[PDB]
């Protein structure tokens, strides 16, 4: 009966309430001060959290499911009864952990040696990461790209193939199809009268919302490729793809690197205010207390006053292990801090924003109970860190909080400097996100045998994407799980829905502060209507829909690509006369070795 | 480590009386199965104990509560303020009271 069941949550919410304090507190002495006698005390009650975990779970099953009235309480019963693993035959289970296990410690613990001197050998992230950003050597580009292919990524090749077998099984024992469909019940909704969402709706709004960014993604492919043949010449076709190693990191997935070869006006400096700030002498505590009267301007509350003491702003005066890492804690029973070793830079004025927004989110949902208190999907919980970091990086705002000259004036040509920098990295991963969750989705579900892996992995390079390999790669090669979250079982299409997210939060915000000029020039500041309007979604945590959430702000029931189109049509305009004598698309039959 | 001394009821049949007291410690049955004095699902251990931290954001750590509650029966008096009484004077037409 229903009414069981709401006495079994009561003692589940302050038991877990408890223990889930002190398995997150260990883990905070570790992670601030760092011993061995702190590994074995956070390992032990880390395990402590994790077995009291499945002994409720297995006594959720007691209960049935569909004998449930009352949406808050199901949505409860359905997130603390999941099986996910233990579906599995007992030697199947451990099979599937050494694999994780041994994938996980190839992709940190993997070296690539050089030709010329083989005593000599590189990690991934020290040594071969500084190549891929920095190097302008065509020779040495490509020597780092494909070794790291051909060394590393051959070994994960007879590992991930077992990997998709046995998590086929572990989401069909789950009433799944595959493991992609397992990926996409984080979005689903049932039965709320109007705001419903399939597991199969999920697919096709992602694939409509990204054919209104490819006329705008063309352009921008179109200007880097030609700004990159005056890099390097007798290199790249100008109607073609671009090599694979030419695009600022490993893998090109931001495009954020390559900045310094294809500024629009060089002899203009994009605005940094790091040097205002030395010239004040403001400390470490400056920067989160200016930041904490940006959230009391829009109507938002105050630190709760533990914030200051628990917390850890810098790295201590002690020479002390702690890992230096920007992060927002929620430990539980009303205690937030921040860990971060903030130095005195604009970079870090601006994620002490970034980082003070997961705060006053994780303090808007503490009243619902244990089990809804995260964000209401994956993605909107990085989406509200980023509007505050937006915000506060425009000249309106650096010059009323004291850090400009009240005699600056913003011209247009430092508009297109700023706003080019800014689709380098937004513009710039939205196909890469795409074509990757495609991939992977095909691949589970078996429209991909494994004796096409790498056929289609190429093609929708090509096609999608505009990118091209430098060398050919059959099937003994694996390209995608050389990346650290197919290789680490981590799901990826949080962030093409976080980018999307993002402009649809921030333009609904500046309709309501009454903003007048464009949208790349809008700060919410002294307002208290857009705080209102955004202190109606952060409290519901994940009781309500995210469909359900996202009417309290924005005005829709789906994600949309327009907001984040108005945002860059200024740059939209500037690129479509940059392109009068280019050509604009892409062939996929150049290849740089096809000649 | 936490305070594990300062514990509350969470289960009972039926709401208090004003300014009646319960202390006693029977396992408390949810559902319709009896319990004969073992816990197990539906037969629940009837009080719980805030775990009191230092590092506990307010609205977490412990508050002294003390309720004064006056009353009036029907005797012929009791307790009550101070009187305060000032300064008497002297050969000078007065409004008094002793
Ligand atoms: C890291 O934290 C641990 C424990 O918080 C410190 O280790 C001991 O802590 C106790 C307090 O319960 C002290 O009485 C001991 O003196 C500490 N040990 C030592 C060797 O000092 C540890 O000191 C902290 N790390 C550093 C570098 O101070
Ligand atoms: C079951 O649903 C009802 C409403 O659909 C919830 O009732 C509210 O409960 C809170 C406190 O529990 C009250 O302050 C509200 O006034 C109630 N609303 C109404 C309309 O009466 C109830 O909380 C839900 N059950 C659980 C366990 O949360
Ligand atoms: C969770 O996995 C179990 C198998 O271990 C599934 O089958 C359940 O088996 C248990 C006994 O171990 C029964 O008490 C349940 O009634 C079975 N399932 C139910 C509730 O029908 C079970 O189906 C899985 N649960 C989920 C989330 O589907
Ligand atoms: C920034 O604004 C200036 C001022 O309008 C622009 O200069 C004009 O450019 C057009 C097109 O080349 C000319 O027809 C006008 O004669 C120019 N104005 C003047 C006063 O000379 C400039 O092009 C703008 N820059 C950007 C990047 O938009
Ligand atoms: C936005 O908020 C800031 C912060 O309160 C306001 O800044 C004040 O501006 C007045 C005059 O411009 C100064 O005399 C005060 O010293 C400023 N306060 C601080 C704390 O620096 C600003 O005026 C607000 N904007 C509007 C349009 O009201
Ligand atoms: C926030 O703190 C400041 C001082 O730190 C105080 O003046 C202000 O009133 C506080 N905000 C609210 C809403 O009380």
């Amino acid at each position: 009966i229903e009414e069981q069941a709401k006495t079994f949550l009561d003692k589940f919410n302050h038991e877990a309430e408890d223990l889930f304090y002190q398995s997150s507190l260990a883990s905070w002495n570790y992670n601030t001060n760092i011993t061995e006698e702190n590994v074995q005390n956070m390992n032990n009650a880390g395990d402590k959290w994790s077995a009291f975990l499945k002994e409720q779970s297995t006594l959720a099953q007691m209960y049935p499911l569909q004998e449930i009235q009352n949406l808050t309480v199901k949505l409860q019963l359905q997130a603390l009864q999941q099986n996910g693993s233990s579906v599995l035959s007992e030697d199947k289970s451990k099979r599937l952990n050494t694999i994780l296990n041994t994938m996980s410690t190839i992709y940190s613990t993997g070296k690539v040696c050089n030709p010329d001197n083989p005593q000599e050998c590189l990690l991934l992230e020290p040594g071969l990461n500084e190549i891929m950003a920095n190097s302008l050597d065509y020779n040495e580009r490509l020597w780092a790209w494909e070794s790291w292919r051909s060394e590393v990524g051959k070994q994960l090749r007879p590992l991930y193939e077992e990997y998709v077998v046995l998590k086929n099984e572990m989401a069909r024992a789950n009433h799944y199809e595959d493991y992609g469909d397992y990926w996409r019940g984080d979005y689903e909704v049932n039965g709320v009268d109007g705001y419903d969402y399939s597991r199969g709706q999920l697919i096709e709004d992602v694939e409509h919302t990204f054919e209104e960014i490819k006329p705008l993604y063309e352009h921008l492919h179109a200007y880097v490729r030609a700004k990159l043949m005056n890099a390097y010449p007798s290199y790249i076709s100008p109607i073609g793809c671009l090599p694979a190693h030419l695009l600022g990191d490993m893998w090109g997935r931001f495009w954020t690197n390559l900045y310094s070869l294809t500024v629009p006006f060089g002899q203009k400096p994009n605005i940094d205010v790091t040097d205002a700030m030395v010239d004040q002498a403001w400390d470490a505590q400056r920067i989160f207390k200016e930041a904490e009267k940006f959230f009391v301007s829009v109507g938002l509350p105050n630190m709760t006053q533990g914030f200051w003491e628990n917390s850890m702003l810098t790295d201590p005066g002690n020479v002390q292990k702690a890992v230096c890492h920007p992060t927002a804690w929620d430990l539980g029973k009303g205690d937030f801090r921040i860990l971060m070793c903030t130095k005195v830079t604009m970079d870090d004025f601006l994620t002490a924003h970034h980082e003070m927004g997961h705060i006053q989110y994780d303090m808007a949902y503490a009243a619902q109970p244990f089990l809804l208190r995260n964000g209401a999907n994956e993605g909107f919980h990085e989406a509200v860190g980023e509007i505050m970091s937006l915000s506060a990086a425009t000249p309106k705002h650096l010059k009323s909080i004291g850090l400009l000259s009240p005699d600056f004036q913003e011209d247009n040509e430092t508009e297109i400097n700023f706003l080019l920098k800014q689709a380098l990295t937004i513009v710039g991963t939205l196909p890469f996100t795409y074509m990757l969750e495609k991939w992977r989705w095909m691949v589970f579900k078996g429209e991909i045998p494994k004796d096409q892996w790498m056929k289609k992995w190429w093609e929708m390079k090509r096609e999608i994407v505009g990118v091209v390999e430098p060398v050919p790669h059959d099937e003994t090669y694996c390209d995608p799980a050389s990346l650290f979250h197919v290789s680490n079982d981590y799901s990826f299409i949080r962030y093409y829905t976080r980018t999307l997210y993002q402009f649809q939060f921030q333009e609904a915000l500046c309709q309501a502060a009454k903003h007048e000029g464009p949208l790349h020039k809008c700060d919410i500041s002294n307002s208290t209507e857009a705080g209102q309007k955004l202190f109606n979604m952060l409290r519901l945590g994940k009781s309500e829909p995210w469909t359900l959430a996202l009417e309290n702000v924005v005005g829709a029931k789906n994600m949309n690509v327009r907001p984040l189109l108005n945002y860059f049509e200024p740059l939209f305009t500037w690129l479509k006369d940059q392109n009068k004598n280019s050509f604009v698309g892409w062939s996929t039959d150049w290849s740089p070795y096809a000649d | 480590g936490g305070n594990y001394n300062y514990l509350y009821r969470l289960f009972r049949k039926s709401n208090l009386k004003p300014f009646e007291r319960d202390i006693s410690t029977e396992i408390y049955q949810a559902g319709s199965t009896p319990c004969n004095g073992v816990e197990g699902f539906n037969c629940y251990f009837p009080l719980q104990s805030y775990g009191f931290q230092p590092t506990n954001g307010v609205g977490y750590q412990p508050y002294r509560v003390v309720v004064l509650s006056f009353e009036l029966l029907h005797a012929p008096a009791t307790v009550c303020g101070p009187k305060k009484s000032t300064n008497l004077v002297k050969n000078k037409c007065v409004n008094f009271n002793f």
